[PDB]
């Protein structure tokens, strides 16, 4: 990006591969920090009145 | 000759007649669990851990204090064993407060060895905990009488061997204070001694107190001096 069109050309030109499409210069989806807090489910246990540690 | 035959898990072993079911499988190699047990002071029953089922009966008996009679069959690793043993552990935790960082058995607990290898790995009683408050009962023995589990160990050894007389049950439910009612310094000999008996961390040592922790030790051989006896 932040180029102009003839060595955009150029660039796709000396490669045919359409290099302007992806390039490993990520603007836009870098993932959006300060998520919002998660709430962890848990699993086969905490089930209350059948875990018995006996058994497993 | 005045022997009698139980069959530990099948196993054969001839028991002396009237000694319990606990020194029988101390004689074969197993240890059931024991708090309120101990190989020096007389055989109360109040701690519940000792327990074993044995067969042909619908009822778990315990084995801290229970005669043997001819030709037992003893079940130490069966299903409700385990299950009376695991439920036994999620009752002695629930009025125990949280003080396994700052508590001064940390590598010598009871509570801590027996939960992890009978005990369960969830808890429940969301609400509750009560708290005792502690008392002062000498500048040799540090008192923190809420993790005492009201075992009745440090009484039974005043009582038989201090001869001192000096502590005691009070109350009733939860609410049963060990201690002494008289705000009276405990002195005595072999007042050293109790903060050994004391199976939690309870009844610790004043000057000791916050020191080390006993992994980080090492232990090594030696003999008492100042004493005839050695
Ligand atoms: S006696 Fe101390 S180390 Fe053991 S469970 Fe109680 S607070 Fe934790
Ligand atoms: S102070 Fe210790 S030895 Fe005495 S009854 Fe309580 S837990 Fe048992
Ligand atoms: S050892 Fe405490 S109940 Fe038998």
């Amino acid at each position: 990006a932040s180029a102009t069109r003839l060595i955009q050309g150029l660039r796709n030109w000396a490669s045919g591969r359409d290099l302007q499409a992806k390039l490993q210069l990520r603007y836009q989806e870098i993932s959006k920090r300060t998520q919002p807090p998660p709430k962890l489910p848990v699993g086969p246990s905490h089930r209350l009145s059948n875990n018995y540690y006996c058994a497993r | 000759s005045n022997l009698i035959e139980v069959f530990v898990d099948g196993q054969s072993v001839m028991v002396e007649p009237g000694t319990t079911v606990l020194q029988a499988c101390e004689k074969v190699g197993m240890q059931i669990p024991r708090f309120c047990y101990h190989e020096r002071l007389s055989v109360a029953g109040n701690c519940r851990m000792c327990l074993v089922e044995i067969e042909k009966a619908p009822k778990v008996v315990a084995a801290c204090a229970m005669p043997v009679m001819k030709g037992w069959n003893i079940l130490t690793n069966s299903e409700k064993t385990k299950k009376a043993r695991e439920g036994v552990m999620e009752f002695l935790l629930a009025n125990h407060p949280l003080d396994c960082p700052i508590c001064d058995q940390g590598g010598e607990c009871d509570l801590q060895d027996q939960s992890m290898m009978f005990g369960s790995d969830r808890s429940r009683f969301l609400e509750g905990k009560r708290a005792v408050e502690d008392k002062n009962i000498g500048p040799l023995v540090k008192t923190i009488m809420t993790r005492c589990i009201q075992c009745t160990r440090c009484i039974r050894f005043a009582s038989e061997i201090a001869g001192v007389d000096d502590l005691g049950t009070t109350g009733r439910g939860n609410d049963m204070q060990v201690g002494t009612y008289i705000e009276k310094m405990f002195m005595s000999e072999l007042s050293g001694n109790i903060i050994d008996i004391c199976p939690v961390g309870a009844l610790t040592s004043k000057p000791y107190a916050f020191t080390a922790r006993p992994w980080e030790t090492r232990k090594t051989e030696s003999i008492d001096v100042m004493d005839a006896v050695g």
